[PDB]
């Protein structure tokens, strides 16, 4: 059976801005089969309460999801997306860069 | 709206 | 502009965990509008735009009742297509269908679409006729035969055709004030040294809505395709989307870069630079 990968973006839904509230999304696609664990963390530690857009799929038919939370930005606290799939031997850490 | 139920049965793949 | 109602089917075999999970998800162009989720507490069409709120209960049943018997059906396909590989009970197996109508900028049907997988590979597709198949392999030539047999390929025609059509230009009227309204990228450019002789320049685009977009770089009027990272366009969470492309250039060379940018929301394609 042919798997595929996910690619993983994290970013923020508008410009990062310290102090002011926003949301952080980690945008994973292009995988298959469509199970998949998605954590965001902050610091390190998972947030609860993360939602998450109904899974659909591509003209490919690789699987994308949209996982997002209300956040507000500083310039100290870290934030990152953590991702899962059977592709992976362990879980993938993508940082958010407000530059990326 | 998506493909409505024809009159007998779905045919399966 | 030109406009596509899509629905995309999941249904997932999961043997120890329960029956396969069947979901349907309906959008219009890059806006999901319905879903329905066999593994709900209490499966049922739900709305996901509010211009699809105004339907009215008869809708809802109907997409249900659709939805219900479709959840039923794709759990016998699954059974059909382990057997038709020779696979075992034990894994999960996916079958994906997609398909709906295109529209042209004068509201005509341009052209019909109805696809499927198994496991993420081309199975089987409605030719573009609207009346033939294309099977992938021997065993989508089974499925090719039994839909020959009970004329399921005059059904698609009939739907696409008819209903998906009618059905599209409704929602297309009702939604008139998103559906029918193209946002076009705010764009800027971002200058960050890589080194003492190298710097990134990287082409923004933001707040756009629909997902089609163009970005692309190029040195003294070239394109740069091979130097350029693009990322993928990504959804913000507000229905609009990004976008960037970045170049790595020879410091001081920065003014023989420029960054090109095409979307239907723009009444001319774009060009930008750097801006110190």
């Amino acid at each position: 059976m042919i798997q595929r990968t996910p690619k993983i973006q994290v970013y923020s839904r508008h410009p990062a801005e310290n102090g002011k509230s926003n949301f952080l999304n980690c945008y994973v696609s292009g995988f298959h089969p469509s199970d998949i664990e998605v954590d965001l963390l902050k610091n390190g530690e998972r947030i609860e309460k993360v939602e998450h857009s109904d899974l659909s799929f591509s003209k490919d038919w690789s699987f994308y999801l949209l996982y997002y939370t209300e956040f507000t930005p500083t310039e100290k606290d870290e934030y990152a997306c953590r991702v899962n799939h059977v592709t992976l031997s362990q879980p993938k850490i993508v940082k958010w860069d407000r530059d990326m | 709206l998506p493909e409505p139920l024809p009159q007998g049965q779905l045919t399966a793949y | 502009g030109s406009h596509s109602m899509r629905y995309f089917y999941t249904a997932m075999s999961r043997p120890g965990r329960g029956e396969p999970r069947f979901i349907a998800v309906g959008y219009v162009d890059d806006t999901q509008f319905v879903r329905f989720d066999s593994d709900a507490a209490s499966p049922r069409t739900e709305p996901r735009a509010p211009w699809i709120e105004q339907e009215g209960p008869e809708y809802w049943d109907r997409n249900t009742q659709i939805f219900k018997t479709n959840t039923q059906t794709y759990r016998e396909s699954l059974r059909n297509l382990r057997g038709y590989y020779n696979q075992s009970e034990a894994g999960s197996h996916i079958i994906q269908r997609m398909y709906g109508c295109d529209l042209g900028p004068d509201g005509r049907l341009l052209r019909g679409h109805d696809q499927s997988a198994y496991d993420g590979k081309d199975y089987i597709a409605l030719n573009e006729d609207l009346s033939s198949w294309t099977a992938a392999d021997t065993a989508a030539q089974i499925t090719q035969r039994k839909w020959e047999a009970a004329r399921v390929a005059e059904a698609r025609r009939a739907y696409l055709e008819g209903l998906c059509v009618e059905w599209l230009r409704r929602y297309l009227e009702n939604g008139k004030e998103t559906l029918q309204r193209a946002d076009p990228p705010k764009t800027h450019v971002t200058h960050h040294p890589v080194s003492d002789h190298e710097a990134t320049l990287r082409c923004w685009a933001l707040g756009f809505y629909p997902a089609e977009i163009t970005l692309t770089w190029q040195r003294d009027g070239e394109d740069q395709t091979q130097d350029t990272e693009l990322v993928e366009t990504r959804p913000a969470g507000d229905r609009t989307f990004q976008k960037w492309a970045a170049v790595v250039v020879p410091s001081g060379e920065e003014q023989r870069y420029t960054c090109h940018v095409q979307h239907e929301g723009l009444p001319k394609p774009l060009t930008l630079r750097w801006e110190p």
